[PDB]
């Protein structure tokens, strides 16, 4: 630590010791069911782009390797998460939206973006987390005589807030005079085809697009992936697993009066300092394991080879990863003596350390 | 139906999140209520609907348990998709249609375009039943808490924190709102939420007791 | 705001005023020494036991070696402000148990064998009215590991890698410093400070005193009985004074709060995001691959790193001001207590 | 501007600490005005023979 | 006619604050010390103010100074004579030369600089595509946007976190001059030194 071969006499700051964990704790809830993903991802016919369908995904589990299985996409393009990493941690709900939109428009689905179907048909909002897949449909969504099934809409009065939809068709006035539901001067009905052809460019095909959205844990955890559980240990510094936060530290019993609402408890510096456990319904203090300042008191090379150990600030019952007891941390390798003289290394409150002769020791003083 | 005006006092503040904080200052910027403000006194005894304007405190002070359910929308002439949150004494309905429905007039005790069909335990139940609605990101929010009233008079002073529960996301475009009435009289007090600063409270047992609203008067300001 | 009072003392080419009485006054100065010693360690603070953390900490060089070497070497300027203060006597000298010095009552500040440390009746005011912050000098991580009503900020500032470090001397032994150095003043005068301690009755030393601001010394012996009951009487208003208003004592305060503080502040700075999606380092690992987690977490150490450089930059500076005051103390004490000075308002 | 200052709200308490040690500094130089000139406590005056 | 500097210090969020402490009331402080050093000596630093003819409190200033009295009162109207000149040829050198209040001249020029630098520096880019906030928002996306004023914010805070240290250190050596004029003030107006050099 000080980059040399020779040290001189004093007292060195080294390292900090560490308690090493010893277990595994992974505390996922006892849910059975399969998410039906294979409803989503495999049907007959999908919904236009101005009236999306919403499906509820809740009380399954969650396997995300069979979305490359169930249809040919590219890109699992996911924005707040990785696509690798979903299937460790977990969330509340799923929420997967389906819709069929033009090659040249897959690029507005996207947060923070404006358009033509971001602003009237489907807007996502800022703080998305979630992924969207979109893969081609000229085999299923496209005929040689046209298709005028899928529709979108491009006038409104208004842009449109996040996770919004429209469903009711007026007829669209730009003008003083009121149209009275007459499609004449200056009156557009808002819906028009796509018109989707086979014999189209790459950037007009037909693209069926699924948003899968997650929401952040808050609520207790209804959908959560394949991970087996294993059983809670107490009183020992160990690597803990609750609902996807990860951690180290010591578990014990609390009398924290959570409410039922309410399943973690958070610090000033923004840490988990309480978990509630999802499997049995109690709440659990987390402590991180025992540390602390290691001080090395050496003289010089050049007299001895000889260290005395201070560990700093602890009650040295619980020490490893002559003894004496200071106000500094107690001292390991220094006998303790009855005498007075004058200071040569100084190790905390009023006590110091020395090379003496009475077979030459460390000794320590007052 | 008879309209008056009395102060807010100090009332109206909900927890933030599903997160125990115990013995430190939290500063949270939300849709809040103002403090000492004028929420509106209605008696009905008689009906124009009321704006849903970024958030909606409701209160009641009855005891004999008339009043029940809402109604929400922005046209409520099926043109638009409608939130119905209807109460009883087994469930709550909640629904969301085209909704060309009624259950104001004098039937009661002596469909379309369906999204969901969110059925659970009911919401309502000398005491205060409080109620806070807003509708952020396409998802609706309730916060309750019923708290007894010693003296009958106004909205009481002192401190009671809301307690969230349950966030559909659904409803969509909410601009008016309405409410229903129960006959064999109905007070109900309506204020309006706004993008404030808080400085919550927390006690040692997890419990907001106070709070100081920064925009208030500039002593809450240099205390925030 | 008023200046003060409107004064015209009236001048004449032939007129003198002369005073014919006196008044013996105390008065208090209280001066700062040493401060709060820290120690901070980079991997606690910045990565909280996170080894992919720890491996980018590595490439950014040896900022946190020269971090600890500043703080290390506040923390021994602060034991040597306190040893160059109060450490000026060779020996230990003590009061005689005959505690007759002329009529002159020092009771209040000699110390009392009746309770363990040997401090005096005006040092347990001075050490009772100065509250602590109660940082880690003692010894915590027992309690902190047991979670008793609600969470302290000690053991937030424990958990996270600040510590407070012990002073050398304990202040039992800065009593004694100051005990050998009052019985020194009172049974030698200024013999003491430059050579051996030659014995001298106090009213004699009180007159070499007068001697010294130009009055002859009979004036003491004609009127030492009004002197030491003027001296008894001011020693008790100091007392009273410091009984009853608690707002002289703020720089020691001050000195307290702010190094309390600028650790609270270190603490509460860990809950800022620097740009990143999280302040949590384990859900930026468990919620992302590898770059865009390494990504994110050179964006938290970045931010971490600037918080630290300016804690170190601002503890240096009061390091700085709080060694001139320790100066100008021991400066204090070896030209008034070891001394008489002849220098105006000094 | 708006985005700018939301953006800067996640950076912490920087600008608490600045404005902080910019205050101390204020009222250090009114404090060293004060220490080096308010030495008398009574405001005294030339009589008019010169 | 032209922007000033000031104006363009003051849109920026920088603000010069006025001392507690007028100069009419530093003259007033300044009168009463002269007054009571003329008419009392240093009987007025110590207590009560005692009058003393000035002709007898200069014999009492040189006899501290080791010389007898008679030397005063035998060649008075030479050392008046002598200090109306010594006056008269300070008053000529501060009409003439102007080199001798660099000091204060430093100071007024140090913290004019510094303003103006913290001014100079909202036009530095550091490495976005503008030094312009509103170019930035308008020409690009959120994403984009908030990269480029990441980089302009961590900017600017860096050059504001330099800013303050140099006014502590400065802060510090202006603390250190006035606690030496002060001392200054309490023994060469209030009293006599012995201190050779002082
Ligand atoms: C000098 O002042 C002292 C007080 O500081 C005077 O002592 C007081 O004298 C009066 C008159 O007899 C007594 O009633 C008081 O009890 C005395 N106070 C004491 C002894 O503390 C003293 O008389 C003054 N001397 C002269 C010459 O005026
Ligand atoms: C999960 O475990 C808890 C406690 O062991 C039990 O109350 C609950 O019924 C279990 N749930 C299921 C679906 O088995
Ligand atoms: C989709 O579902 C149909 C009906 O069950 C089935 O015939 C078809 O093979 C499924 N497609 C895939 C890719 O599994
Ligand atoms: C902590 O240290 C004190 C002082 O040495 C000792 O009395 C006490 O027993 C220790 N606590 C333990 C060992 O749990
Ligand atoms: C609330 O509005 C009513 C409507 O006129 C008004 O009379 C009352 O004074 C208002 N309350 C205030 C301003 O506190
Ligand atoms: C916390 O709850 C306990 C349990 O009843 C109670 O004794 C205590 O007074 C409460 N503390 C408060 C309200 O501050
Ligand atoms: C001395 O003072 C008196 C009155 O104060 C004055 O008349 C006289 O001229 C003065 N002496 C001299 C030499 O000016
Ligand atoms: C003054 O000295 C006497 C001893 O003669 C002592 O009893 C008394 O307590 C002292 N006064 C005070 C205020 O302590």
């Amino acid at each position: 630590t000080l980059k040399s071969f020779t040290v001189e006499k004093g007292i060195y700051q080294t390292s900090n010791f560490r308690v090493q964990p010893t277990e595994s704790i992974v505390r996922f809830p006892n849910i059975t069911n399969l998410c039906p993903f294979h409803e989503v991802f495999n049907a007959t016919t999908f919904a236009s782009v101005y009236a999306w369908n919403r499906k509820r995904i809740s009380n399954c589990v969650a396997d995300y390797s069979v979305i490359y299985n169930f249809a040919p996409f590219f890109a699992f393009k996911c924005y707040g998460v990785s696509p690798t990493k979903l299937n460790d941690l977990c969330f509340t709900n799923v929420y997967a939206d389906s819709f069929v939109i033009r090659g040249n428009e897959v690029s507005q689905i996207a947060p923070g973006q404006t358009g033509n179907i971001a602003d009237y048909n489907y807007k996502l909002p800022d703080d998305f987390t979630g992924c969207v897949i979109a893969w081609n449909s000229n085999k299923l969504d496209s005929k040689p005589s046209g298709n005028y099934n899928y529709l979108y809409r491009l006038f409104r009065k208004s842009k449109l807030k996040p996770f919004e939809r429209d469903i009711s068709t007026e007829i669209y006035q730009a003008g003083n005079k009121p149209c009275n539901g007459v499609a004449g001067p200056n009156c557009y009905s808002p819906l028009q085809s796509y018109g989707f052809r086979p014999t189209y460019g790459v950037g007009h095909q037909p693209y069926r697009v699924v948003v899968l959205s997650f929401e952040l844990l808050h609520a207790p955890a209804t959908v959560c992936g394949p991970k087996k559980s294993t059983n809670l240990v107490k009183n020992k510094c160990v690597n803990f697993n609750f609902n996807g936060l990860t951690g180290t530290g010591v578990l014990t019993e609390s009398n924290k009066k959570f409410l039922p609402f309410q399943q973690f408890g958070r610090d000033i510096a923004d840490t988990t300092d309480a978990v509630r456990d999802p499997q049995t319904l109690e709440i659990l203090d987390i402590t991180p394991c025992s540390f602390g300042g290691v001080s090395v008191i050496t003289p010089g090379t050049n007299t001895s080879n000889q260290v005395a150990v201070l560990y700093q600030g602890v009650n040295c019952t619980e020490v490893p990863v002559n003894v004496f007891q200071t106000r500094a941390g107690c001292l390991i390798g220094a006998e303790y003596v009855n005498n007075s003289y004058e200071c040569d290394i100084p190790i905390g409150a009023g006590i110091c350390a020395s090379y003496q002769t009475q077979s030459q020791s460390i000794i320590a003083y007052t | 139906r008879t309209q008056s005006y009395t102060n807010s006092f100090t009332r109206g503040v909900y927890y933030p999140d599903k997160v125990f904080r115990s013995s430190v200052l939290h500063s949270t910027q939300d849709l809040f209520l103002p403090f000492f403000s004028n929420v509106t006194w209605f008696h009905a005894i008689h009906n124009p609907a009321l704006p849903f304007n970024d958030g909606v405190y409701f209160a009641s002070t009855e005891k004999s348990n008339i009043i029940r359910g809402w109604i929400f929308g922005t046209t409520l002439d099926s043109k638009t998709q409608s939130l119905l949150i209807v109460n009883n004494a087994t469930n709550v309905v909640i629904k969301v249609c085209e909704f060309q429905f009624c259950n104001d007039p004098f039937l009661d005790v002596y469909a379309n375009n369906c999204t969901f069909e969110y059925v659970s335990q009911p919401f309502l139940m000398k005491n205060l039943r409080e109620f806070v609605f807003k509708n952020i990101d396409g998802y609706f929010k309730i916060y309750s808490k019923h708290t007894p009233i010693n003296l009958e008079r106004d909205l009481p002073q002192g401190f009671s924190a809301l307690e969230p529960l349950v966030d559909l996301p659904i409803g969509i475009n909410i601009t008016r709102f309405q409410t229903l009435l129960a006959l064999h009289a109905a007070a109900y007090y309506v204020g309006y939420l706004q993008p404030r600063t808080f400085l919550l409270k927390y006690n040692e047992n997890g419990t907001i007791t106070d709070a100081v609203d920064c925009a208030l008067d500039p002593l809450s300001e240099t205390k925030c | 705001m008023s200046l003060g009072a409107e004064n015209s003392v009236a001048y004449s080419n032939n007129s003198i005023a002369i005073p014919t009485n006196f008044t013996i006054s105390v008065t208090t100065e209280i001066l700062p020494v040493s401060m709060t010693k820290t120690s901070v360690d980079c991997t606690m603070y910045i990565c909280g036991d996170s080894t992919e953390c720890s491996n980018l900490l590595l490439q950014y060089g040896s900022f946190c070696t020269q971090l600890k070497r500043a703080l290390t070497g506040i923390a021994v300027e602060q034991d040597k402000n306190t040893q160059e203060v109060f450490a000026q006597v060779k020996q230990i000298y003590k009061t005689p148990p005959i505690k007759y010095f002329g009529g002159f009552n020092f009771s209040q500040i000699l110390p009392d064998p009746s309770k363990p440390s040997k401090r005096s009746f005006i040092e347990d005011l001075l050490f009772n009215k100065v509250t602590l912050a109660d940082a880690g000098f003692i010894k915590q991580y027992g309690d902190c590991l047991g979670d008793i009503a609600a969470r302290d900020l000690i053991c937030a500032q424990k958990f996270n890698g600040l510590t407070v470090l012990p002073p050398l001397l304990t202040d039992e032994m800065i009593a004694q410093y100051t005990s050998a150095l009052l019985a020194g003043t009172i049974t030698s005068g200024w013999t003491f400070g430059a050579g051996a301690a030659l014995q001298i009755p106090f009213a004699m030393q009180m007159a070499y005193r007068f001697n010294g601001i130009g009055v002859t010394q009979n004036v003491l012996y004609e009127n030492q009985k009004l002197i030491a009951n003027q001296f008894n009487s001011a020693i008790g208003k100091i007392q009273d004074s410091l009984s009853s208003t608690a707002s002289a004592l703020g720089k020691l305060q001050d000195v307290v709060n702010h190094n309390a503080q600028a650790l609270n502040t270190l603490v509460k700075q860990l809950s800022s995001k620097f740009g990143a999606i999280s302040s949590v380092l384990n859900d930026i690992l468990s919620r992302l691959d590898k770059v865009e987690a390494e990504v994110q977490i050179d964006r938290l150490i970045t931010g971490r790193l600037q918080s630290l450089q300016t804690y170190v930059t601002q503890q240096l500076i009061r390091a700085a001001e709080i060694r001139a005051s320790a100066n100008l103390a021991a400066t204090k004490m070896s030209e008034c207590v070891l001394g008489q000075s002849k220098r105006v308002d000094f």
